[PDB]
């Protein structure tokens, strides 16, 4: 009971106006004790109940003040709860516990979290690395459930300005549900309040997450992930509950976009940053090919001043994230543009760097080829770049120096005698393959001899190994990374800028639309299903789109079912009318679609063929009424 | 703030009837963007009415109630918000008559110290002074019953002393600011000492309204 009435005190205490008098310093060693109270277990249940209850109001109280050393040895403290370092140590009850307490803690002030800088540094790099590292190695539901729960408000309140961070987390929940049983139910029923509460998130995602040059695309991978979601055969790997939220969602997207289309003149309307973003992520399946083809059409979009062996090499040099890397390095293995091969790495820059370093840089350019012979010219090369970008000063050569470079003046066989040794250390040493551990000191001698008939320095090699044993790997696709697996160490007009959403995606979207509205037997669900395929039908309209306003009108006319002896209007193709609720269901939206209709000429030649049939078979089973045109029958006296 | 009553909605309507009112609400909450005309009763009755029911079990009520705390302590039921009052007199009226059964997890024991921290808040609170007295009299009437019984651990019950200390300070500070009835006159006693008596427990297995 004293440990109850001490926290009292503490809530009470804290709580108080008096409670902002307290020093800012004396918080943090309030917390640490009242926290162990609430992570300790071995204690009675209900008063770590009571810690929770009292936490979360203390937390409420401190953040509040938040508009200060507190704080940020309280985010240290959260982060070392949370993070998955101290996991060995750590019970999932205190983790999720101090999970759900930053979500509070977030949630309460986010807004004005963007100003001050030093929590934003805390929060973006070590933090997201625990919500980013639990979604692949959890296996508890409750866990992985509060982790959403945290990212949900992150995504939900701070994705404005927190931007690039969003990438990397957001593609990985497609890795897990795209590509476990009930892990993907808790990923789409949380993911849903994503879509939902933002109101437009869809089209702001295109406007900053896709058209920038920089991110990558997630919003047409994200309906793209949905749609193949959407379909029945999903149920063979997802729960029942599953394919109503994606529907939500599909159905959600079509309302806000329709929401949007309430009052806008078509005569009106007759991108600034996708135009050059098409052929740029075009070339890249053309050099992600036989790429040889896909040169000349590069010089082609008005990129590149000239086809000189310079403006390509360079046109390599830049861009580093978007090339496929192995494309890129078969297309510097091969034999007939030894020109390339001579003029690409002259670029380079040598001067005042070690050898180890630029084998360092170098590995990122391209992964090593798997090739013999191809590489014999490219590992080599790599000698042979470094004697003219290094001055050469041959009555300057002294061992005296200590951790020196320009002491060194090799030739073209030491060079390269020295980069074919040094590739050889990762194969050696840091893969797992070679069970036989082969001593530095025999590698050394194998040199010897080398530097012009003589020893290199062993001062230098010395330093080299031990600069690259720093790095050394135990037991390849990604297996995380330290430095988080990113560079940041290093009306008319929104209808406009989403016109582009539909040439992409929108085949793949009414292909969503139907195939369930046929297999979906309940009426409920059909009658919302074939207003979704409506709206999309009146927004087809505004736009051109000639081959989704013709397909899905003849997939409806296909859909009606209407393309013994006869009497009261029976017929054989009368009574199939009646029995089915759906057949007396599209007829009536379709002929809402004709009615509607603005433009005469988007209509097709087949479609025009069906829609003479449907009226000319309802004549022949005598159900609509002949005199069409009365006025003229009296205008002919007939 | 719109977003915080559909968020663990998500959570609570994971109880796998009595919980049709959270799927009605989560298609009710999706277009509205503020809390404006949304009849602030209705958004809490489901809750309610989980709380308030006896047969559910009682892990469901936990989790509801601690949604319930969550709710309070970001004060997302603002003053502008229509009807606030009479939600306010809904949700301690239905804590009042708070039911439980059995269950392997947890403890009802553990989870009556959430119904008495949120009374706590509740009353404390500046909402608390737009309470009407037959509502705060059962609220008081459950802590007593609480703090009186010795079925439940010693730890609930120094709880109960603990919030009934608290919440003298709240009644009778009120009374500094109400003012004398009458105007003196000679008064005669002729009402009873004993006509009340202690509420028996109630939470656990198995001129008022202004």
């Amino acid at each position: 009971s004293v440990l109850l009435k001490v926290v009292f005190l503490l809530r009470s205490i804290v709580d108080s106006p008096y409670g902002d008098l307290l020093s800012n310093s004396i918080i943090y060693d309030v917390l640490q004790t009242i926290l162990s109270l609430a992570c300790n277990n071995r204690r009675s249940e209900v008063l770590r109940n009571a810690a929770q209850s009292t936490m979360i109001a203390v937390t409420v109280k401190i953040f509040s003040k938040l508009k200060l050393p507190v704080v940020r040895q309280y985010l240290n403290l959260l982060l070392s709860l949370i993070a998955p370092e101290n996991e060995l140590k750590h019970s999932y009850s205190t983790r999720i516990f101090g999970l759900e307490l930053i979500q509070t803690a977030l949630e309460i002030s986010g807004d004005r979290l963007q100003l001050y800088p030093r929590l934003f540094t805390l929060i973006s790099d070590p933090i997201f690395k625990s919500i980013l590292f639990i979604i692949q190695n959890t296996t508890k539901l409750s866990l992985l459930q509060a982790t959403l729960q945290l990212f949900t408000t992150l995504v939900v309140i701070l994705g404005n300005n927190l931007q690039l961070q969003i990438e990397l987390t957001l593609t990985r929940i497609f890795s897990i549900l795209l590509d476990p049983s009930i892990i993907k139910e808790l990923l789409i029923e949380q993911i849903s309040i994503l879509w939902t509460r933002s109101p437009s998130f869809f089209t702001s995602t295109f406007i900053n997450f896709d058209c920038n040059l920089d991110r990558a695309d997630v919003s047409i991978n994200f309906l793209k992930a949905l749609t193949k979601l959407a379909l029945p055969e999903s149920a063979l790997t997802t729960t029942e509950s599953v394919p109503p939220i994606c529907l939500e969602g599909l159905v959600s997207l079509v309302d806000d976009m329709f929401d949007h289309m309430k009052d806008i003149d078509r005569e009106e309307f007759g991108l600034k940053k996708r135009d050059r973003k098409t052929e740029f992520i075009e070339c890249t399946n053309a050099f992600n090919e036989k790429p040889k083809k896909g040169i000349p059409m590069l010089i082609e979009k008005g990129f590149i001043a000239s086809d000189s062996d310079k403006d390509i090499a360079e046109f390599l040099f830049n861009n580093n994230n978007r090339m496929n890397k192995k494309t890129i390095g078969l297309l510097l293995c091969h034999p007939d543009k030894v020109s390339l091969l001579n003029e690409y790495i002259r670029l380079f820059d040598f001067s005042g760097l070690r050898v180890d370093e630029a084998i360092r840089i170098l590995l990122t350019k391209f992964r090593l080829p798997g090739e013999s012979q191809q590489i014999e010219r490219i590992i080599e090369a790599f000698s042979s770049a470094y004697c003219e970008n290094q001055d050469y000063d041959p009555s300057k050569i002294s061992d005296n120096a200590e951790d020196d470079i320009s002491t060194v003046q090799p030739d073209a066989d030491s060079v390269f005698i020295l980069s074919y040794s040094i590739i050889m250390l990762n194969t050696d040493l840091h893969n797992p393959q070679v069970k036989e551990h082969m001593s530095f000191e025999d590698y050394s001698g194998n040199l010897k001899g080398c530097c012009n008939h003589k020893d290199f320095p062993f001062w230098y090699l010395d330093r080299i190994y031990c600069s690259i044993r720093d790095k050394e790997i135990v037991m390849n696709e990604k297996w995380f990374e330290d430095a988080w697996n990113n560079l940041i160490s290093s009306p008319l007009e929104l209808l406009n800028f989403d016109r582009a959403i539909f040439k992409q995606v929108g085949p793949s979207i009414v292909s969503t639309l139907f195939n369930i509205y046929v297999v979906a037997s309940d009426d409920h669900i059909s009658t919302r299903m074939i207003t979704s395929l409506d709206k999309c039908s009146y927004i087809s309209a505004f736009f051109d789109f000639k081959d989704l306003f013709n397909d899905i009108l003849n997939s409806i006319a296909k859909g009606t079912t209407l393309i013994m002896p006869l009497v009261i209007p029976v017929s054989t193709d009368a009574v199939r009318f009646g029995r089915s609720f759906k057949g007396q269901l599209n007829t009536v939206v379709f002929f809402r679609i004709i009615r509607r209709n603005k433009d005469p000429k988007i209509f097709s030649k087949e479609l025009w063929l069906n829609i003479v049939n449907i009226i000319l078979t309802l004549y022949e089973d005598l159900i609509l009424s002949p005199d069409i045109f009365p006025d003229l029958q009296k205008r002919l006296k007939l | 703030p719109v977003t915080i009553i559909i968020k663990e909605c998500i959570n609570l309507s994971t109880a796998m009837p009595f919980l049709s009112g959270f799927i009605q609400l989560r298609l009710m909450l999706n277009k509205l963007k503020n809390l404006d005309n949304i009849d602030s009763l209705t958004i809490l009755q489901p809750f309610l009415l989980i709380v308030s029911t006896s047969s559910i079990s009682g892990y469901i009520t936990s989790l509801a109630l601690d949604s319930l705390q969550k709710f309070f302590t970001l004060n997302i039921i603002n003053e502008s918000s229509q009807n606030y009052i009479g939600a306010h007199r809904a949700t301690v009226n239905a804590l009042t008559h708070c039911r439980f059964e059995g269950s392997q997890q947890l403890s009802d024991d553990s989870v009556l110290l959430k119904v008495v921290f949120l009374l706590r808040s509740i009353v404390d609170s500046p909402y608390g002074d737009l309470l009407s007295n037959s509502i705060i009299y059962d609220v008081l009437q459950t802590i007593l019953s609480l703090a009186c019984n010795n079925r439940r651990s010693e730890v609930l019950r120094n709880a109960a002393q603990s919030t009934m200390i608290a919440v003298t300070v709240k009644i009778f500070s009120k009374l500094k600011t109400i003012e004398p009835v009458n105007v003196n006159q000679i008064y005669i006693n002729d009402e009873s000492y004993t006509n009340d008596v202690l509420k028996a427990d109630t939470i656990g297995t198995n001129y008022a309204d202004d």
